DNA sequence: GGTTGGTGTGGTTGG
């Protein structure tokens, strides 16, 4: 997260982290939906180009976390795989059209003030709050700043959604339905953005019907991190809903 | 099928309690 | 130290 801040405690409850079992490194974001489900970015899990074909007993997943390395003794809760279900018709090869993935964890994790899972949108909620100009929350671990140019706390920051025209003639990257991109133009005075190690955090608004926070991204890609005329793509969490609850119900 | 007390949090919402930088979400939906 | 930094009448938690 670039120009973020450090999170409150319990700010993010549904925040998960991708640890890598051998070695120790953080890989990815993700979000806890269920008590026994979680979500990703796919490309967290397989990306061929930089060698990555991970799978179930390659990695742990660590939940109700605030500080980046310590094992924070008695709040978070260490959870293994079951298994993972890549989305099918994920396009690894072109664009990271349908960057999403689920896992299944072997064992239900107990919920408490730092655990509790997020709300997926629906219809009318999707309709209702993803619509340009409304500002949705980016968190992770991930870097501060631009690769060619670590935090010690989640990092958050508040990021407005952006309309497909000005979305699409921002990158030379092919775009789909099961995108968006967010973040501030470059006369807007704020900025800030998602970075490298940021993919599978959720991108969360709140309804302010029901108080309720909605996951309607994951962080997905970017070219560089916050530069002036770019933007943070995201995984279009509902327009991928149908696949999620077929994941589910199925298994 | 979203589960039955989703996307509110212990330590906030269950508390009535709100984020230092949630406010700025509302404000989106207002005047953005 | 620790499955873990920095500095405690812990802290988001023992000892
Ligand atoms: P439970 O109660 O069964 O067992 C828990 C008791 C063990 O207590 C501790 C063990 C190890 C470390 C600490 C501790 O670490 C704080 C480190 C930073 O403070 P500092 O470096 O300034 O040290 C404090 C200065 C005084 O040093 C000592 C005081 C008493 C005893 C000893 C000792 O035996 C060796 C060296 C220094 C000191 C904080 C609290 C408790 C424990
Ligand atoms: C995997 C995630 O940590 C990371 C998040 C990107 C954050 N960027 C910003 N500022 N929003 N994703 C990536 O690094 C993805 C995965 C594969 C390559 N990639 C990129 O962002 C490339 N720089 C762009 C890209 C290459 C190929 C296909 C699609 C996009
Ligand atoms: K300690
Ligand atoms: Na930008």
């Amino acid at each position: 997260i670039v120009e973020g801040s450090d999170a409150e405690i319990g700010m993010s409850p549904w925040q998960v982290m991708l640890f890598r079992k051998s070695p120790q490194e953080l890989l990815c974001g993700a979000s806890l939906i269920s008590d026994r489900w979680v979500l990703t970015a796919a490309h967290c899990l397989l990306y061929p180009p930089w060698d990555k074909n991970f799978t179930e007993n390659d990695l742990l997943v660590r939940i109700g976390k605030h500080s980046r390395t310590r094992y924070e003794r008695n709040i978070e809760k260490i959870s293994m795989l079951e298994k993972i279900y890549i989305h099918p018709r994920y396009n690894w090869r072109e664009n990271l059209d349908r960057d999403i993935a689920l896992m299944k964890l072997k064992k239900p994790v107990a919920f408490s003030d730092y655990i509790h899972p997020v709300c997926l949108p629906d219809r009318e909620t999707a309709a209702s709050l993803l619509q340009a100009g409304y500002k949705g929350r980016v968190t992770g671990w991930g870097n501060l700043k631009e690769t060619w140019t670590q935090p010690s706390v989640l990092q958050v920051v508040n990021l407005p959604i952006v309309e497909r025209p000005v979305c699409k003639d921002s990158t030379r990257i092919r775009i789909t339905d099961n995108m968006f991109c967010a973040g501030y133009k470059p006369d807007e005075g704020k900025r800030g953005d998602a970075c490298e190690g940021d993919s599978g955090g959720p991108f969360v608004m709140k309804s302010p019907f029901n108080n309720r926070w909605y996951q309607m991204g994951i962080v997905s890609w970017g070219e560089g991190c916050d530069r002036d005329g770019k933007y943070g793509f995201y995984t279009h969490v509902f327009r991928l809903k149908k696949w999620i609850q077929k994941v589910i119900d199925q298994f | 099928s979203g589960e039955a007390d989703c996307g509110l949090r212990p330590l906030f919402e269950k508390k009535s309690l709100e984020d230092k930088t949630e406010r700025e979400l509302l404000e989106s939906y207002i005047d953005g």
